[PDB]
């Protein structure tokens, strides 16, 4: 039977300072016991000083980041170029993820 | 589906189908609502060109929407049934989800919303009906009387009338009803309602219907003899 | 008077849009004729190519509906092609559903029923065409069935359609009074085509070259149209007699 | 009367006045032609230069369908584009199911039936274009002209728009003088001349020439635009003939 | 007859222009924007003295930071308000923030032209939408049934609008206090109203950053009416 | 588009009337008269057939009087075809109620639903109303014997005696004259026939031009019987009252 | 006259009156100018106000980082069409990782406007648009009309008294086309062009609206004190 | 949910329903009323799947109350039971059926007779002198076969019911936290507060 | 696109007339005469075959149609409308009756279904009424022989005998004089031919006249043997030869 999910491995890490924040991720991409790429980035600048990573199944991860980046673009169009605050981004991402509650994006997301 | 915009604007800014629906209300039998200190009374005209009627089974002019709210009307009788049914369904639906019966304002607002929707929906004409909605909110003793009309506007009234020759009875109520001191008792409120209908009706025999609503779902319709006593009393005081 | 614009009854029980669709039939100014042999059914039609810039091979009012059924139209080409495409689809679907080739008369009925719907339903206009269906039916033999914008249809011993239809009709009537039979008593289809052209010449009073005519022939298990040279061969035979 | 107020209504003549009114919009438009040749077809069109501010070579009117069919039209330009968009869908579904690219007669009837469908109902308007189109298929070269009624025929030469009568007359001379046939490279040059001659009926604004062609030998059976040296050569040929 | 979405020869939609005539018949509504807040005031216009005037609801809350006043066929406004309230709350759910006043107005105006042969006719009501957000501050918008909206420093709509707008032209400046604006709405309403202005036939409201949208009590408005009459007699 | 040809069947006049409803009532006023009379021990339904031909099959015919269930019948005035659409709907509605509650439908409920269907055709859909007026005669255990009428407006009312169709003005004046509350079925039968006999546009009232039906409790003990009269039974009842 | 009740009816001379009446709504709209060089493309728009108390109606809308338009006529129709353009630009990016060509943008607007002119019930769009953009073939300027007709130009203008600016640009064609690698000078030429359509009024700080796109310049709009430089 | 009983006597119907609401290894509540008044002289007790029970009961209650207002008339117990059965009979062939069993106790005012209807989640209706749903019946039916008489009074019916509850408290595995008892008669519905 | 005619094309005029029904009845008046006569042991239905052209084969055009084995139909008015009604009537006899009860519908109920279809064309959106009147003859076990007329309104009436179309007024008068309740089937065929001669102008023979009966069961026309209960169709169309035999003893 066809299995729609896969595991592309890797790991990510976010730390917050006083006047800064970091989001780190390794650049390895795998399937089973094989290396697909040694440099395939999964930490992205999404605009409005928001960085994002969705680690796990890379297809779902890229889909989610792509949709959020697009959500930022339409937020500008619909609300007079207003800056999307980090708390507002977080809530928006909840709705993206929960929209697929019964066929989930298999990923751990950090912004 | 039939899609035609029947209700539309004219050059002078009027929606003629809504205004012609008001003319149907003007043709309908008179209906009056008077609210007292601890009650509301709904009075209704019944035209006397119809003899050989069966009053047991003939549809009554005042309808119960729930045990604590009533609805009378003026205009097209067939149209009124559709509004009454929808209101009754919404009353039970409100009890089911909110665990509390409707307020009179809420029920009025719903009926008024239905009427409005038929003024900007394709393929339908407006309701040729204006309603008087009266009752008491749950666990409340303040009397409520509201009016609706084909356009969809609604508002609260200390006393009001609708239907044929309603302008005459509204004239009567405007001078006879004191805001500072409403009818203190049930008798006073019924009498003022009967008096106001006697300006227009003809005879006080089987032409007047009276329904009294009191707090905590206490609604009763008066019989012929009970109403006839008010008619007999008013006429004797008049000869002066 | 909006009862003349859509297909509803007038005070005298008439459908004016149907009547005006009949007048559209003659807009091309072309006359058609159909006759039956023993083994065959022949249909002929005038071919008029006024513009010199036209490719004359593409100018046609005869259509091959199925392998066995042929159709000639009297009316404008867009409506003719509409009717032709639908008849082709109907004949193909019939074969698929019921396992045998659609008969000429059954297709005629089906197209007539479709035409009827346009006379009763308001949003669809009638097609301004008369459809003459021909075949050699495996049960009924040589067959001619004709449909019109009213949704009427009937079988024919022979028939004609167009502006000068009445002259051709009476010409054929008088022949069948004389011969005392329902068909052209002739063995080969070639001579039935010769009969058809000869009687059209007599009725219309005009002579024809090879490019002035268009011919369709139905035999058992195939319907086919004749080329300019096939017609020219046929015209030579008539002339030498 | 009132028979002309609604599409799909027969007049007492047996005519659809709304379709005839759409023909008037076609007659108002710029001139466009089609020339059938030995192993292909040539298309050409008049583009009126309304202003100096129009970018030359960058308001293309001739359209390609699939890879082997060219379409040009006169009248309401947007209606033409709508028809080509349909043509492209029809050609794509034909190739999808039957593998082979759509034959030109097959393609002609697909447009014909679609245009004819817009004369059947009062809820739609007829097309305000006459469309000249064609190309090369398995059976050789084909040229067609399609009208607002849905009527179409095959043509040796075709013309439509404001200068149609001038172009038709010039086309009729080519058919008479070349019974064996005209070559593809010749037809391009003749197309330029005929557009320049047909421009006499629209001579207030000066114009821009646009030519395309399909040819089994010259373009390998595909639709291409005539540009650069071959275009300027055809313009110079046309300039020499008017003087 | 003729189509609902038809253009006139002058290039205007018949039905939209006719709905504008209905709005002129409506009761007056005035809005004034300041740096201390936005004030909204309306003429109630009771058709009869028996009608309980406090049940006339022509000023309405959309969210805590956005208020709304109406004029024309006021029954038509119910579904517009319902849409505005849902749009405001829905945005807060999706983005964990207050929604911009302009964005709310734009959402309401998207309903306006969703009519034809969707609803059967345009709305017969104009709206004054007043609010505050962090970005553009205190704002007043006029939302028409054409689908167009303009921002205004001050604006009047309804039967006395052209007279009241000319008066607002002279009186408005960029340094108006909230108290000054309250009196100015009452002043201009009293001028254009048929019946004599009091607390029962006119209603005031405002929106401030600190306290949000508030409809004034009849007791509060009455004191502002009394303060206004004294100040006009004082010179 | 199609707007041009729309009659607009569901609009108000300037006076506040429904054009198509008024014109449908005008249509009904030319239909054969139908009378209903309610007695204390039963109900009579009488109806005059529209100008009969001598070659019409009379015994196997049904124009005016239709059975809705075992306890309810209707008399028709107007377009018979329109009436049959509504009758089949009413017959179905009665069986739905019986299936749901295991009880025969109350008369008013059946009447209200049929009247609500007619109402719909006057407010939405852009279709012509049904050109039909019904007299409903029925019995249930709540109100006993009941007579109602409904008309194309979808308005219905209850009656002691009523007429629909042609010459109702004259018919209603004669009923209003001779009707009384303690009346029996056999007396009501006589009143129904006498009223039709005077209001008829024909020369003389005969058995072949009449349909007749009674709803009595004349069965055995506490149960209702519907009697749709046969031709010979109408002939006998016409002789018995002394009309022929 | 009898043939202007709806868009589905041709006149006897072959005209669509509802489309022509929609065209009339553009002439009533405020003036807006478009022009380009080889490196940049500029929109200049005269904004209109209801009165002195009102704001000035925003004429310029951004469609992508490399494309946007100015409007003249019904502003809600411009919002519908610009929203459609945003979606088509966005579809091209997500599906093909490809910036939408300005020419394809025009083709898509043409076809969308056309469908409204051939079907019963609907109406034509009542707005004209000037689309500017920088794509893989350099700078572009388009003129959209609600008949469906889209045209690529070096410069143009639409709205009331647009003939004045259009004549100026027709004279200045040779000068402004070669303003390469100089944004401020190309805007100056556009501001001088729109000045030829002014009567009684002049260009003030909250009246003028300028937009620019180019080689190393995303589509950006200038209003308020940012346009004071060019008065 | 679990225990619901019903006994029809001479002049009344008595319904007894358990008070426990259990989820997992926790008795969440010990005072739960597993009944709804459908009309002044008709009471419905219910038991089955969590959520479904109350959702179904309240849905029926709303429909019967709607009927009462519309017709200004109380539906007979027989009529209400037939309506309820049909709803369950529809439900069993739905995508997700109501897993709810009910007893309907009513006093018919026209007949002057008490009536008890037992309806399971499939839509299986029976009129009975005494009824029970679930495992309760396995004890109570045989007990009532012995001790029940058709001419009993309400007080005799309550003692007969006490005998059932005692047997269930003795032999049932689960603690059902006693019962709420309600009586339906000519004067309507009332609750016995001390049981 | 799409059917935008969702409104009635037949409406009430101020006088109470339904115009399109009246105009449909006018179209029936213009139509060729057809008639029906009921006997004690059968029913006869008959009409003239008005040939559009002498080249046309009038055998291919059937004005008298079998609906079920025991029910037949004839018309006056518009032939195409009749043809589609016969198609719908045949189908409804199966879908709404035979596929449910395993037997053919009785005459009155099939008539009722045809009437319904015709009523719907009087009230539904975007359609005109049918321009025909039908005469439907049939037999069934519990009602015996019967004859019905169906009009454009959807109204139907049972008849002992009647006529519709061109010369119906005179033909009805003729039938009144000749009809009695003791008529045998052969006597009813004789009268049908006499009545129809009055309205026919040109040729009067078996090739210009179309006539069918509803009579005794015909085992020979069943097509199979072995089931005793199946005894064959009661509907039989008289041949051209069978008509000419009765025209000699006329
Ligand atoms: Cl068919
Ligand atoms: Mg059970």
């Amino acid at each position: 039977q066809f299995n729609p999910y896969g595991d592309n491995g890797g790991t990510i890490l976010g730390i917050a300072g006083e006047d800064f924040a970091v989001l780190a991720g390794d650049t390895r991409n795998i399937t089973d016991y094989s290396i697909n790429s040694r440099y395939e980035p999964k930490v992205f600048d999404c605009g409005d000083n928001i960085v994002m990573s969705a680690n796990g199944f890379a297809a779902d991860g890229d889909a989610l980041v792509k949709r959020f980046k697009n959500s930022v673009k339409w937020y500008h169009f619909d609300h007079n170029d207003k800056k999307l605050s980090i708390n507002s981004a977080a809530r928006n991402i909840q709705h993206l993820l929960y929209g697929k509650r019964f066929f989930p994006y298999y990923v751990h997301t950090i912004i | 589906g039939y899609d035609r915009a029947l209700s539309i604007f004219s050059p002078d800014g009027h929606i003629f189908q809504v205004e012609y629906a008001l003319e149907a209300v003007k043709r309908g039998t008179c209906a009056v609502g008077v609210k007292g200190k601890n009650c509301v009374v709904l009075g209704c005209e019944r035209r006397s060109t119809l003899k050989l009627q069966d009053t047991r089974i003939t549809p009554s002019k005042v309808s119960k929407i729930d045990s604590h709210v009533v609805l009378s009307f003026s205009g097209l009788n067939a149209d009124s049934r559709i509004l009454i049914e929808k209101a009754r369904v919404e009353a039970q639906s409100h009890r089911l989800t909110l665990e509390d019966p409707v307020t009179v304002e809420y029920l009025t607002r719903y009926v008024a919303g239905v009427q409005q929707r038929y003024t900007q929906s394709g393929g339908v004409r407006p309701f040729g009906v204006s309603t008087l909605i009266a009752g008491f909110d749950p666990r409340d003793d303040e009397p409520k009387l509201y009016q609706t009309e084909p356009s969809g506007i609604y508002s609260s009234w200390s006393a009001q009338t609708i239907g044929r020759n309603s302008k005459t009875v509204r004239e009567f109520l405007e001078k006879n009803y004191d805001r500072k001191e409403p009818p203190a008792t049930v008798e006073e409120c019924v009498k003022l309602t009967v008096r106001s209908l006697l300006e227009v009706v003809q005879t006080g025999a089987k032409n007047i219907e009276i329904t009294v609503v009191k707090p905590d779902s206490d609604i009763v319709a008066l019989s012929s003899e009970e109403i006839n006593q008010y008619v007999t009393q008013i006429e004797q005081e008049k000869q002066e | 008077g909006y009862d003349r614009h859509i297909t509803i009854f007038s005070p005298e029980g008439r459908l004016y849009q149907v009547e005006y669709a009949f007048k559209a039939t003659n807009q091309t100014n072309i006359n058609s004729l159909a006759v039956r042999g023993k083994d065959c059914t022949v249909v002929i039609s005038q071919k008029k190519v006024p513009d010199k810039l036209l490719d004359p091979t593409t100018v046609s009012y005869i259509f091959c509906i199925s392998r066995t059924i042929g159709m000639v139209v009297n009316g404008p080409i867009p409506d003719a092609r509409n009717a032709a495409l639908r008849a082709k689809a109907e004949a193909a679907e019939f074969r698929y559903k019921y396992g045998y080739d659609m008969p000429c008369d059954v297709l005629a009925k089906r197209m007539a029923n479709l035409s009827q719907i346009y006379t009763q339903r308001a949003y669809m206009r009638p097609l301004g065409v008369i459809l003459t269906f021909v075949s050699v039916d495996e049960e009924l033999g040589p067959s001619i069935y004709k449909t019109d914008p009213a949704g009427y249809y009937v079988g024919y011993k022979a028939t004609a359609t167009g502006p000068k239809q009445q002259e051709i009709t009476t010409n054929l009537e008088n022949h069948f009074k004389k011969s005392k039979i329902d068909h052209i008593n002739e063995e080969s289809w070639e001579k039935v085509v010769e009969f058809a052209i000869t009687h059209m010449i007599d009725a219309l009073g005009t002579e024809f070259s090879k490019n002035d005519l268009e011919v369709g022939v139905a035999t058992k298990d195939k319907f086919f149209t004749l080329s300019a040279e096939n017609i020219e061969e046929r015209l030579v035979a008539i002339a030498e007699q | 009367t009132g028979y002309d107020l609604s599409n799909s209504v027969f007049s007492p003549d047996g005519r659809n006045f709304q379709v005839e009114y759409a023909v008037k919009a076609v007659e108002n438009g710029t001139t466009s032609i089609g020339i059938k040749c030995n192993d292909g077809v040539v298309f050409a069109v008049e583009k009126l230069i309304t202003s100096k501010l129009l970018v030359p070579q960058k308001n293309v009117k001739i359209q390609v369908v699939d890879r082997h069919i060219g379409c040009v039209y006169s009248g309401l330009i947007p209606d033409g584009r709508h028809l080509v968009n349909r043509g492209r869908e029809e050609a794509a579904s034909f190739k999808k199911l039957y593998k082979t690219p759509i034959p030109i007669p097959a393609f002609a009837d697909r447009l014909g039936q679609y245009v004819q469908a817009h004369t059947l109902y009062n809820s739609v308007r007829p097309f305000g274009v006459s469309t000249i189109f064609g190309g090369v298929d398995k059976n050789g070269a084909h040229l067609y002209m399609l009208e607002p009624s849905g009527s179409y025929w095959g043509y040796k030469g075709a013309a439509t728009g404001k200068g149609r009568q001038s172009a038709k007359a010039e086309l009729e001379k080519l058919v008479d003088h070349h019974p064996e046939g005209l070559s593809a490279r010749e037809a391009v040059k003749q197309a330029a001349k005929i557009i320049y001659l047909a421009h006499e009926d629209n001579k207030e604004k000066d114009f821009e020439l646009e030519i395309s062609w399909c040819s089994l030998s010259e373009t390998n059976g595909l639709h291409k635009f005539v540009k650069g040296d071959l275009l300027q050569e055809a313009i110079d040929f046309a300039q020499k003939e008017i003087n | 007859d003729r189509g609902v979405s038809t253009f006139s020869p002058e290039g205007r939609l018949f039905q939209v222009e006719y709905s504008l005539e209905a709005i002129k018949l409506g009761s007056t509504a005035i809005g004034i924007a300041t740096k201390e807040g936005v004030v909204l005031g309306v003429e109630k216009r009771a058709t009869s003295p028996l009608l309980e005037s406090d049940s006339i609801e022509k000023i309405v809350e959309i969210d805590r930071h956005i208020g709304c006043a109406m004029s024309g066929l006021t029954a038509d406004a119910r579904s517009m308000i319902e849409h505005a309230r849902t749009a405001a709350v829905t945005h807060n759910l999706y983005y964990d923030e207050d929604i911009n006043v302009e964005s709310l107005t734009q959402s309401v105006c998207d309903l306006a032209l969703r009519f034809g042969e969707l609803m059967s006719r345009p709305f017969g009501v104009a709206l004054l939408i007043a609010g505050h957000d962090a970005d553009d501050g205190y704002q007043l918008f006029h939302a028409e049934p054409s689908g167009t909206f303009y921002r205004y420093n001050a604006k009047a709509i309804g039967s006395g609008s052209e007279g009241a707008q000319a008066e607002l032209l002279n009186e408005w400046h960029s340094s108006l206090t909230l108290k000054e604006a309250e009196l100015l709405v009452l002043k201009i309403l009293k001028q254009v109203m048929e019946e004599k202005l009091d607390e029962n036939n006119a209603q005031l409201s405002c929106i401030t950053k600190q306290d949000g949208f508030k409809i004034y009590d009849n007791e509060k408005t009455a004191e502002l009416i009394k303060e206004l009459k004294e100040k006009e007699a004082a010179e | 588009g199609s707007r041009r040809y729309d009659s607009r069947t569901t609009i108000f006049s300037p006076e506040g009337r429904l054009y198509q409803v008024e014109y449908a009532l005008e249509s009904i006023s030319h239909a054969g008269t139908a009378i209903g009379i309610m007695a204390s021990d039963g109900i009579v339904l009488a109806a005059e057939r529209k100008v009969t031909s001598t070659l019409l099959e009379q015994d196997t015919s049904t124009e005016k009087l239709y059975k809705l269930n075992d306890k309810i019948a209707v008399a028709v005035a107007g377009l018979t075809a329109d009436a049959e659409i509504l009758i089949n709907t009413a017959r179905i509605h009665a069986q739905n109620y019986l299936k749901t509650y295991n009880e025969d439908i109350p008369v008013e409920i059946l009447v209200r639903r049929l009247s609500d269907i007619k109402q719909g055709y006057t407010q939405h859909g852009g279709l012509r109303p049904f050109g039909v007026s019904f007299i409903y005669a029925g019995y249930d255990d709540r109100y006993g014997y009941q007579l109602y009428t409904s008309n194309p407006s979808g308005n219905y009312t209850g009656w002691k005696a009523i007429s629909v169709g042609a010459n109702t003005s004259a018919a209603q004046t004669l009923l209003q004259m001779d009707y009384k509350d303690d009346m029996k079925v056999d007396d009501a039968i006589e009143l129904a026939l006498k009223t039709l006999s005077k209001t008829t546009d024909s020369s003389a009232l005969t058995y072949d031009r009449l349909e007749f039906a009674t709803i009595r409790k004349g069965a055995n003990d506490g149960e209702v019987y519907q009697k749709i009269f046969k031709p010979q039974e109408i002939k006998d009842i016409l002789v018995k009252t002394g009309i022929t | 006259n009898n043939y202007d009740g709806d868009t589905v009816t041709f006149s006897p001379t072959g005209r669509l009156f509802q489309v022509e009446y929609a065209l009339e709504a553009i002439k009533q709209g405020s003036v807006t100018v478009g022009l380009r060089s080889n490196t940049h493309a500029v929109l200049v728009a005269l904004k209109r106000n209801a009165d002195e108390l009102s704001s000035y109606q925003k004429k310029i809308i951004k469609c992508d980082e490399h494309m946007g338009l100015s409007l003249a006529g019904l502003a809600p129709d411009a919002r519908v069409l610009s929203n459609y353009l945003r979606q088509q630009c966005n579809y091209s990016s997500l599906v093909f990782n490809r910036k939408l060509a300005v020419e394809r943008a025009g083709h898509l607007l043409c076809d969308k406007a056309q469908k409204n002119t051939q079907s019963y019930g609907g109406r034509p769009y009542g707005v004209g648009l000037l689309i500017i953009g920088y794509d893989k073939s350099g700078a572009h300027l388009l003129e959209f009309q609600p008949s469906g007709n889209v045209t690529e130009l070096y410069g143009t203008a639409i709205g009331a008294r647009s003939q004045g600016a259009k004549t100026y640009l027709e004279r200045t064609l040779d000068t402004f086309i070669k303003i390469d690698g100089n944004p401020d000078e190309l805007i100056k030429a556009g501001v001088e062009a729109i000045s030829q359509s002014l009567r009684d009024e002049s260009l003030t700080v909250d009246n003028l609206s300028i937009a620019i796109v180019g080689k190393d310049t995303p589509f950006t709009i200038y209003d308020g004190e940012a346009v004071a430089k060019y008065i | 949910m679990d225990i619901i009983l019903g006994i029809r006597v001479q002049d009344s119907v008595i319904l007894a329903s358990s008070k426990a609401v259990t989820r997992g290894i926790s008795v969440l509540k010990d005072s739960d009323d597993k009944t709804r008044q459908l009309s002044p002289h008709t009471l419905m007790s219910f038991a089955g799947e969590a959520g479904d029970t109350v959702q179904f009961a309240e849905y029926i209650q709303a429909n019967i109350q709607l009927y009462s207002i519309r017709e200004d008339y109380e539906l007979s117990p027989q009529a209400v039971s037939s309506f309820v059965r049909q709803e369950l009979a529809k439900s069993i062939r739905s995508r997700r059926p109501y897993q709810v069993n009910v007893l309907i106790g009513g006093y018919d005012k026209k007949k002057n007779k008490p009536e008890l209807y037992q309806i399971d989640y499939l839509g299986t209706k029976v009129e009975l002198p005494y009824g029970a749903h679930g495992y309760s019946g396995f004890y109570t039916f045989s007990l009532l076969d012995h001790h029940y008489r058709p001419d009993m009074t309400t007080e005799e019916g309550l003692d007969l019911l006490k005998l059932c509850v005692q047997e269930l408290e003795k032999r049932m595995p689960m603690d059902f936290k006693g019962v709420i008892v309600k009586i339906v008669d000519k004067d309507g519905i009332r609750q016995v507060d001390d049981f | 696109m799409t059917d935008r005619y969702s409104f009635s094309l037949t409406t009430f005029s101020p006088s109470g007339k339904l115009g399109q029904i009246d105009y449909a009845l006018t179209a029936v008046k213009q139509g060729v005469t057809s008639l029906g006569i009921k006997a004690t042991n059968g029913v006869v239905i008959a009409t003239e075959k008005k040939s559009s052209s002498p080249l046309a084969m009038s055998e291919t055009l059937s004005k008298v149609s079998l609906l079920t084995p025991d029910i037949g139909a004839v018309y006056s008015g518009m032939g195409p409308d009749y043809r589609v009604l016969v198609d719908k009537s045949r189908k409804v006899a199966h879908t709404s009756y035979k596929r449910i009860y395993g037997e053919y519908p009785p005459t009155k109920l099939l008539v009722s279904e045809v009437a319904k279809i015709m009523q719907e064309a009087t009230q539904s959106g975007g359609v005109r009424p049918f321009g025909v009147s039908l005469l439907i003859a049939g037999h069934d076990e519990f009602n015996g022989f019967s004859l019905y007329q169906v009009d454009p309104s959807g109204s139907y009436f049972p008849w002992k005998a009647t006529a519709i179309g061109k010369g119906s007024v005179a033909a009805k008068t003729f039938l009144e004089k000749r009809w009695n309740d003791e008529l045998e089937l052969e006597d009813a065929i004789h009268i049908a031919l006499l009545t129809l001669k009055e309205s026919v102008e040109g040729e009067f023979n078996g090739d210009t006249i179309e006539l069918a009966i509803i009579g005794d069961e015909n085992p020979d026309l069943l097509g199979y043997t072995g089931i005793p209960t199946d005894k064959g169709p009661r509907f039989r169309k008289l041949t051209s030869q069978e008509i000419n035999d009765r025209l000699e003893a006329l």
